């Protein structure tokens, strides 16, 4: 009975990647804080002092 | 974990502040035991175990 809805990643599409810099910089903003929000946080350190 | 003898072993040898001495100068401790022979008696007793 299974059934889904194709996700439809068709790529790029749009080569704003050489003109649009004043959006590209806001994506890449974006897409860095997205980054944070995962890169695990670090464990087992040398006591600061 | 071997940063547990390294730490003992010091220790043992009063007069250095343990705690206050980096992870560091430590590993490259290890790193010239592991090169050393074993006193016949200690030695001879794990061979027996």
């Amino acid at each position: 009975t299974a059934r889904y809805i194709r996700p439809n990643l068709l790529q790029d599409r749009l080569n704003l990647h050489d003109n649009f810099e004043s959006l590209w910089d806001t994506i890449t903003t974006s897409n860095y804080i997205l980054a944070r929000s995962v890169v695990p946080d670090l464990k087992e350190l040398v006591s600061t002092e | 974990k071997m940063k547990a003898i390294v730490e003992d072993f010091l220790k043992r040898l009063h007069i250095f502040d343990v705690a206050r001495v980096p992870d560091d100068q430590m590993y490259r401790l290890r790193d010239r035991l592991r090169l050393l022979p074993v006193e016949v008696r200690r030695l001879d007793i794990f061979n027996l175990i």
